[PDB]
């Protein structure tokens, strides 16, 4: 529950620790701090696509059940941003995806609609990462982020394939 | 499995040319250069909320614009 | 002003092509597409909860990252 | 108590507006987008001017920023039906009628509800004329600038009004 501040020395010591850490010290920032978008725009998508979700039989029917589903994709959301943190998916994989699947079995969780979820925030964050805008435009130092999208979007397939 | 529901809650400060906040949060030793005294991560395991506004607003959104 | 904070929450269902059926609207049929369509207005309260805007907070404290291919207007020193 | 205009009855609203289904389209495309409308507007306003969220600052404290969020989604929603009416008059009456002396007796910052109307013109503009990263809606293309610029004179009210 302990609050953590990486800064001075230790956050030098972490840009060694992991590879091209500036650059992925942005990533994170841009996911963060777009983060209620990135969910609503994916859980709004897989619904706009599917409106049966929402139908009195849907998964989504009901405040309670939007939130929670909401809740499960910034969850996930939050899970990839820290693998893109650390440079591995170990957390993600263990306290995230361990039993998930099992869970949304027993549940009745559709995998058609969390595979489109998961999807849509995986193409967000990959176009936030590899963003071409102008740098007027841009509010990082423009280049290339290829490798760290890539990334990121090795981390949303290791949730695609648990689910 | 997280049975509270917690997910890694990460804050990124590039506060380099900021005044106005004192840098004390951060408690361990200086690096020597701002790229690293005036940058900070935060990370804190956090209990993961969606309240009854914010669901109901991206509901009202999904209403508007759902594909025939 | 209004005391009770409320505002019109408009609606828009363009249901051509959708094969739910909805039928709240309780005027005229006009036989044509807009048998299909639908405005929907209401006043309610807009609230924000506290909660939300700490989330909200989070996301805006580190002051720096925005929405894809948006101008930038940040600054480090208080404006006002 | 929600009026259903569908049928017959929007049939004669189509006509009593003008573009009545590009007004629509307009208008869909603020309403699907509250609330990222909303956060766009409040966190350029602060991370343009962070003393908001200091110590002293208006925005300070979940309470205030959530009363700044909640204002920010009526102003939008009033505009909102402005657009969908082709007329200005509930807008001016019931948001803005009494809110700047309001705001002056609670020292909320006008330069501040200045920037943050200001990207909600320009972040709606562009969602109705589809030049935002994102295009979600589907239209038939065409030149939607004079509800655009219809869109931002109300907002331009509220500017005027602050
Ligand atoms: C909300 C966060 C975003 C900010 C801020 C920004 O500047 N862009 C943001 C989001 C974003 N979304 C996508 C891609 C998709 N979003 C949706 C959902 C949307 N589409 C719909 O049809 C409906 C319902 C009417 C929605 C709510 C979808 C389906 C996609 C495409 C997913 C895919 O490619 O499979 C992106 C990525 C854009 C890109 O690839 O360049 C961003 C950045
Ligand atoms: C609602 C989220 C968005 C999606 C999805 C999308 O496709 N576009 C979205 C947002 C959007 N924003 C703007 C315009 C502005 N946003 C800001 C605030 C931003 N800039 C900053 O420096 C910071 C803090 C680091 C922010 C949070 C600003 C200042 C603007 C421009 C305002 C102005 O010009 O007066 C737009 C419109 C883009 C355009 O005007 O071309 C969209 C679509
Ligand atoms: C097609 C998009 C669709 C499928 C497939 C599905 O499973 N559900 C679908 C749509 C859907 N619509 C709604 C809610 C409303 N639709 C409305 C449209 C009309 N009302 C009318 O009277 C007319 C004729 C002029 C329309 C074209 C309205 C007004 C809705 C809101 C009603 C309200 O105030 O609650 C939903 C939400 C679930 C529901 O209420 O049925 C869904 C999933
Ligand atoms: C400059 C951008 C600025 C003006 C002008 C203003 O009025 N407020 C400003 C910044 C500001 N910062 C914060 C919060 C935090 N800043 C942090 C940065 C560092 N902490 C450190 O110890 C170091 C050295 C490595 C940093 C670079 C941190 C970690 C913040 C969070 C504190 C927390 O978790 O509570 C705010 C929010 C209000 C405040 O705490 O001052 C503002 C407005
Ligand atoms: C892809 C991620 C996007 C992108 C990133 C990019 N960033 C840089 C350079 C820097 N980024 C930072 C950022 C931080 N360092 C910190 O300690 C913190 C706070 C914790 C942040 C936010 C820094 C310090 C640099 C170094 C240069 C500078 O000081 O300005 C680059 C340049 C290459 C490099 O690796 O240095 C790039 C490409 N650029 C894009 O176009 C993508 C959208
Ligand atoms: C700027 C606003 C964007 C744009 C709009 C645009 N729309 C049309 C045409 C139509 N739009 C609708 C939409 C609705 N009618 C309804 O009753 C409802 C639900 C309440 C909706 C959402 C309709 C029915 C049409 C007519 C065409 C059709 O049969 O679908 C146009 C075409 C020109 C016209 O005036 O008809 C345009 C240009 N186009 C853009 O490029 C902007 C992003
Ligand atoms: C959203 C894209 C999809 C969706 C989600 C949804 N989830 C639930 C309920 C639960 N989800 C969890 C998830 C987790 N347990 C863990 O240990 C972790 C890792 C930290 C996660 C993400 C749990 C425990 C529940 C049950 C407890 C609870 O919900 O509080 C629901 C149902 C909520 C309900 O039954 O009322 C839903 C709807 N639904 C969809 O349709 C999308 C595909
Ligand atoms: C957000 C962009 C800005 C901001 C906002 C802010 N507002 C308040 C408090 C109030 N706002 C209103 C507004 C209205 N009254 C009406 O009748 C209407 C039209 C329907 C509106 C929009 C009112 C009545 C209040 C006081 C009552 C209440 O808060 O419920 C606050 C809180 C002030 C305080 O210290 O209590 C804030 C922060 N703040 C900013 O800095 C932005 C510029």
């Amino acid at each position: 529950s302990k609050a953590a501040y990486v800064g001075g020395a230790d956050l030098q010591a972490l840009k060694k620790f992991v590879s091209e850490g500036n650059k992925r010290l942005d990533a994170v920032n841009a996911i963060v701090s777009n983060a209620s978008c990135i969910v609503s725009d994916a859980v709004s998508g897989m619904i706009c696509e599917n409106p049966a979700l929402i139908s009195p039989s849907g998964n989504c029917y009901t405040n309670r059940r939007m939130a929670a589903c909401l809740r499960d994709a910034e969850i996930i959301l939050r899970y990839v941003s820290y693998s893109l943190l650390s440079g591995d998916s170990s957390v993600l994989e263990d306290r995230c995806l361990g039993g998930l699947k099992e869970t949304y079995a027993s549940l009745g969780v559709p995998a058609a609609g969390n595979a489109r979820a998961v999807g849509i925030m995986k193409a967000t964050c990959v176009a936030f990462i590899n963003n071409t805008s102008n740098q007027k435009k841009l509010s990082t130092p423009a280049g290339d982020c290829s490798a760290l999208a890539s990334e990121c979007a090795g981390y949303f397939d290791k949730v695609t394939s648990a689910l | 499995k997280d049975a509270q529901l917690r997910a890694p809650v990460v804050t990124i400060f590039d506060a380099r040319g900021c005044k106005d906040h004192a840098n004390k949060e951060y408690t361990g030793p200086k690096a020597g250069n701002a790229e690293n005294d005036e940058c900070c991560v935060k990370v804190q395991m956090t209990p993961i909320k969606v309240a009854d506004d914010a669901a109901a607003l991206v509901l009202k959104e999904c209403l508007s614009e759902l594909k025939g | 002003r209004d005391a009770q904070l409320r505002a019109p929450i408009v609606e828009i269902f363009d249901a051509r092509g959708c094969d739910a059926k909805n039928a709240q609207y309780t005027g005229p049929k006009s036989n044509d597409m807009n048998d299909d369509q639908c405005v929907k207005v209401s006043m309610q309260k807009i609230t924000v909860s506290e909660a939300t805007a700490a989330k909200k907070l989070q996301e805006f404290i580190g002051g720096k990252a925005t929405a894809i291919n948006v101008p930038i207007i940040s600054s480090m020193t208080k404006k006002y």
